[PDB]
């Protein structure tokens, strides 16, 4: 129940896991947030963000209770029809006041930048209109995009597609082609001999 | 009470077509004197003692409350629960074919429907698997349990050593002086050992079979499976094809809407009962006999304003289903932990709101009807409340 | 543009005592979020009051009802109201003075009159159709009264807590007003004023009696100017009416009023909403 | 001095339940001749309940409170306030709000709490700490004490002025759609304050809330009637945020620190409120706003 306490029973787990062959970086908070931790930090809180998949789990993050003090807007996107409603629902001043949510691309016009967050969405919903929506990010004048999906070198670990790298790392490539961008990759959550369970490139225009 | 939510159900009450709601009922209060933790006697002396002059005893069926929608079409009948809602994941025909039985006692000229409370029988058409993972289960443990007691050793062992010199020594050295010393009985090492046993709780094993079976009886009787089957009880209202309702008002409809089966009807007004007493409680205690839950008991006009409508008088052997298998032991201390009121608070409300309902005309049921709303929210608060009450009652 | 902004919502309960409406928001504040009632049959039983009342009593609480609508549709809050009126259009005035501010919605309790009597008649009756209205708006240009524009073109500016800051000096007297402190800005107006082809005219609510202290703090701060009006020594009454009396004396078809540099509200509203003249108003005055 | 002058009255009923507020009220406000009574309690009985409710309710009830008794005491209407509140943040608030539109009076109810929880409850006494002494309160104002900020006097001399409503005024058009621009009307005072203003050394900064989108309509107004301007700060597009926030951005990022205002021309209240309360600028007030 503690993150002091996690880190006693840590290094015994871990050890534990070394005899049985398996070099396991354990951590605390659960891949989702491991995840939308490293989100916020490495976007910062210096550009408006464009949020392409979104029920508002993000969004909320952005404020924390002024914590992080959000100056922008917010761009917030999504197709489920469900998401507009509720998006919709927080336009009756349930807050929700730098909300702009839209549902056509051709209602983006902000021709300022912007830093992108591709939460999940590119396998968990849509495939291969991924090297669609991927490459349409890449032409709007961003910053800094990030974007995850599942290992699936991960499933060995557990009880729509799912690519591995490589498989995923070829798919970047073949959408920034020969663009000036700078492109880093790094994994999310609990580490087993090399492989986290989520997937992540940052990308930044040079 | 989320009100996004509660927008929800209280829309499905309207749309379904529902004209009444449910009261909760209190049991019998006490009798310390009796030692009937609810008391057939001082039940019906409350009512005698606040204005009934004709009282009714209904015997009380062991389901599911359920108020029947009759109508003349019987194919269009439905079942509303103890609570706001419709049930409907029965076989909706072996359920009609059921209710053909009281469909068929009346007559449907000009009238359209005829709204039922009844009991939808038997326990388990609802209630199984709450049956298997509970009940027989709570039973299942104990048995087990008194096979190994019976079985084992154990009980004999500890009686030898509760015998031996140097036990006892401890025992009486020890309920004179207080946790004291040290207790130069070897630390702890033997301070656990003898003070462990003694507090052992010993059981007085026939006694604790013989109650373990009373528990199986009772689960035989009532938790058995499973042909559905109505017990229809009072008629809250007639509709007439003709716009006009007609609020019955009376739980000696009872005779009408089936149930040949015996009821009875008294008349003890101003204390000549007491000498009336005897004969009341000399047929009840067939009933009990007779496999039965208990007794209900309600004044001749459904409803009285500032009164509950009902007092209920579970039997003790029933009630073991209720306690543990030890409640015929340990019957004095939980006559003591209980009190009938909060439930006979909340008794009288649930029944008074539930009138206004049923006050609201079948044709004006609906989502432009706000007086039904407010009726029922304050209906569903009644709910949020009366629930945390001792929820053995 | 496709932005489309939301604004509040208020909702009228229109209906003849008995329709449901006041049991309708009972319901309908109970289960909803953000709403707010505002009923006038409450607000005379804060005065004590059975039913109808004296017409004082009945005007004053009105301009409580449109104050506590009107400051809770600012907070951005959803507004309920009881009608009791429902009239042949009394509904207009209650939609004239609200849709300013929030998108207007109706609900009409109608129920025939031998139902209604459940505890004589009511009529409707109208072409008046319950059309939900948006927000409003208007007030689109600005009436700024022709003016003979060959007179010598001339600026107008209050002193007290425009030019001249009391900084806590007693605002009734005005002897020591001297010492009182400038606003800068509102001064560099009147220097640049000055340098282009206008008249620099001072005009004040300061009685007469106090006028060597204020030229001296005109002098210290080297304030430059063409006229100075002021208030008859002991004249006391309502500082609003004095400058509306000394311009159309004074200034009036003599000057040609470019603009008015003021504070106080009573005041700045004359200018604007008597005069017909433009008037830059300095910092806030309610008073 | 020597005059006389006389605003409303306010008077606060200070005290407990059952101590007789409400019971003197009722008899004062039918023997005095212009009076108006103000109960909390009242109030949050058109919201239906018993007398303590939800944060929500609470706070909102104050806001309809407020405004009403400034609203009557406006109006030279009397005032009396049924002050279930008795505490010393609620008086001293109390004060603060009410005194400068009205004279301020108070009248306490004391008494015994054995004879108090006879006016039949919940047995709870209250705070009265004879406190803070009850003398009435004449009408203060506070504010001709302007302070601006201290901004530096090297940066260039430079005025800043509204488009939408202020130089420009709509005729008509629709407040967020400034493509059709080129067709609004001039608010010649203002245009004749810009003239002069770069007749001396001043910069012209037009600052506006228009979408960057409708730009070009928008500098073919300005060149239309001839306004001669140094910078044309505008809203980014696809923004949509509240004025005095984008304006604030864009006050901020350009014209911070690399001017110095001399003074600003706008007609919204938000706007004004900004500029005035939190980035401390002197800003003349055009027309009226509350839009
Ligand atoms: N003759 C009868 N008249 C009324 N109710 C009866 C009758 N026979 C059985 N019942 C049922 O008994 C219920 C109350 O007794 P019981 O203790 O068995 O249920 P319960 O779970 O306590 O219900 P609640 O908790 O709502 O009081 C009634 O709601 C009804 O379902
Ligand atoms: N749909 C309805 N069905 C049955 N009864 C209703 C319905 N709506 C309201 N009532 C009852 O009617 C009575 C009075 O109606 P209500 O209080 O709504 O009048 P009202 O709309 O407040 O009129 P006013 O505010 O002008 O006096 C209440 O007792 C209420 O319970
Ligand atoms: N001098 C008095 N002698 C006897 N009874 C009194 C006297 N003054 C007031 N009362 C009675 O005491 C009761 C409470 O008085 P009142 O209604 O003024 O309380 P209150 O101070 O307004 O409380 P609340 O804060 O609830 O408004 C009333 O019923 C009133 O008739
Ligand atoms: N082409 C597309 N355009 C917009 N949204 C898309 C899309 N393809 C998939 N999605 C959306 O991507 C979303 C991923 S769910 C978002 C995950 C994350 N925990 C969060 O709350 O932010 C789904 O709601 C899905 O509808
Ligand atoms: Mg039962
Ligand atoms: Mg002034
Ligand atoms: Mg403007």
């Amino acid at each position: 129940k503690s993150e002091r306490q996690f880190a006693e029973i840590k290094p015994m787990f871990e050890a534990y896991f070394k005899e049985e062959g398996l070099d396991i970086d354990f951590q605390f908070t659960d891949t989702h947030g491991s995840r939308m931790d490293f989100i916020v930090k490495e976007l910062g809180m210096e550009y408006p963000i464009l949020d392409i998949g979104c029920g508002e789990l993000k969004y909320y993050r952005r404020f924390m209770r002024r914590n992080y003090n959000y100056s922008h807007p917010y761009f917030a996107t999504d197709t489920d029809k469900s998401v507009g409603d509720y998006a919709a629902l927080l336009k009756e001043r349930m807050e929700a006041d730098n909300l702009y949510f839209f549902s056509d691309w051709t209602d983006y016009e902000y021709k300022n930048p912007v830093n992108i967050i591709l939460t999940e969405v590119i396998e968990h919903n849509t495939p291969e209109a991924a090297e669609a929506l991927v490459k349409h990010c890449l032409s709007l004048n961003f910053h800094k995009m990030i974007i995850t999906t599942p290992n699936s070198l991960f499933n060995k670990y557990y009880f729509h597609f799912e690519w591995t790298p490589q498989e995923f790392q070829d798919f970047i490539r073949h959408c920034v082609g020969d663009t000036s961008l700078e492109v880093t990759y790094c994994g999310i959550g609990d580490r087993i001999n090399g492989e986290t369970p989520t997937q992540a490139v940052v990308i930044t225009r040079k | 009470e989320d009100k996004t939510l509660i927008k929800k159900r209280i829309d499905w009450f309207c749309k379904n077509k529902i004209n009444a709601f449910s009261p909760t009922i209190s049991p019998a209060p006490k009798s310390v004197e009796r030692n009937e933790i609810e008391s057939l006697y001082e039940g019906i002396l409350w009512f005698v003692l606040n204005g009934v002059k004709e009282i009714v005893i209904e015997k009380k069926y062991m389901g599911s409350y359920c108020d029947i929608y009759l109508h003349r079409r019987l194919e269009d009948t439905y079942l509303v629960s103890r609570n706001g809602y419709k049930i409907n994941h029965l076989d909706q025909e072996q359920c009609l074919r059921a209710l053909q039985g009281l469909h068929d006692r009346f007559s449907w000229d000009g009238v359209e429907l005829r709204i039922i409370q009844s009991e939808l029988m038997p326990w388990s058409i609802l209630g199984k698997g709450l049956i298997n993972n509970e009940f027989s289960a709570y039973y299942i443990s104990h048995e087990i349990h008194a096979e190994y007691l019976v079985q084992s050793s154990l009980y004999e062992k500890l009686q030898k050593i509760q015998q031996e010199p140097a036990y006892l020594s401890f025992v009486a050295d020890a309920k004179v002086l207080s946790a004291k010393e040290l207790k130069d009985k070897y630390p702890m090492h033997i301070i656990r050992q003898y003070q462990s046993i003694r507090d052992f709780k010993f059981l007085d094993l026939p006694h604790y079979q013989q109650n373990i079976q009373l528990f199986k009886r009772q689960l035989d009787i009532f938790g058995k499976e499973a042909a559905p089957f109505f017990k229809p009880f009072n008629i809250l209202k007639e509709v007439y094809t003709d716009g006009r309702e007609h609020f019955v008002n009376d739980n000696l409809s009872f005779q009408q809407i089936n149930d040949d089966d015996f009821l009875h009807y008294q008349f003890t007004d101003r204390e000549d009962f007491e000498a009336k007493y005897p004969q009341i409680r000399a047929w009840v205690d067939q009933v009990n006999q007779s496999d039965e839950e208990g007794v209900v008991i309600k004044p001749r006009t459904a409803f009285l304003p500032g009164m509950p409508p009902a007092f209920k008088v579970r039997n003790n052997d029933y009630l073991t289903l209720v306690y543990g298998v030890d409640f015929e032991d340990r019957l004095q201390e939980q006559i003591a932990k209980r009190n009938i009121k909060g439930k006979l608070r909340c008794s009288i409300n649930d029944w008074a709101i539930n009138a206004k309902l049923l006050a609201i005309p079948y044709s004006e049921l609906g989502e432009e009807n706000y007086e039904l709303k407010n009726l029922v929210l304050d209906r569903i608060l009644g709910e949020e409340i009366e629930n945390q009450l001792d929820s053995r009652l | 543009k496709n932005n489309t902004h939301h604004f509040p919502k208020l909702l009228i309960l229109v209906g003849a005592p008995g329709s449901g409406k006041s049991t309708f928001a009972r319901y309908f504040i109970r289960t909803e979020d953000n709403w707010v009632r505002v009923n006038r049959d409450d607000f005379r039983l804060m005065q004590f009051g059975d039913s109808l009342m004296s017409p004082f009593y009945e005007e004053r609480i009105t301009k409580m009802v449109e104050a506590s609508v009107i400051a809770l549709l600012k907070n951005r809050t959803n507004v309920i109201i009881d009608a009791t009126n429902s009239s042949l259009r009394s509904l207009q005035d209650m939609v004239h003075t609200y849709t300013e501010y929030a998108d207007i919605s109706f609900k009409v309790f109608d129920l025939p009159v031998e139902e209604l009597v459940k505890r004589q008649l009511q009529y409707t009756k109208e072409k008046f159709d319950f059309k939900p209205i948006p927000r409003a708006l208007k007030e689109t240009s600005l009436t700024y009264a022709d003016q003979d524009t060959s007179l010598p073109k001339a600026v107008i500016c209050d002193l007290d807590g425009t030019l001249s800051l009391l900084n806590g000096r007693d605002p009734y007297n005005a002897s020591t007003a001297d010492q009182d402190l400038l606003n800068t800005p509102v001064a560099m107006v009147l220097k640049m004023a000055k340098q282009q082809g206008y008249k620099v005219i001072l005009l004040s609510g300061r009685e007469n009696a106090y006028r060597e202290p204020t030229e001296r703090f005109l002098a210290k701060y080297q304030i430059d100017y063409d006229l100075l009006l002021m208030r008859d020594t002991n004249d006391y009454r309502k500082d609003n009416i004095i400058k509306k009396e000394l311009f159309l004396e004074e200034i009036q078809g003599k000057y040609f009023v470019e603009f008015l540099l003021d504070d106080r509200n009573q005041v700045v509203d004359m200018w604007r909403r008597e005069l017909a003249l433009p008037c830059f108003q300095v910092n806030y005055g309610d008073f």
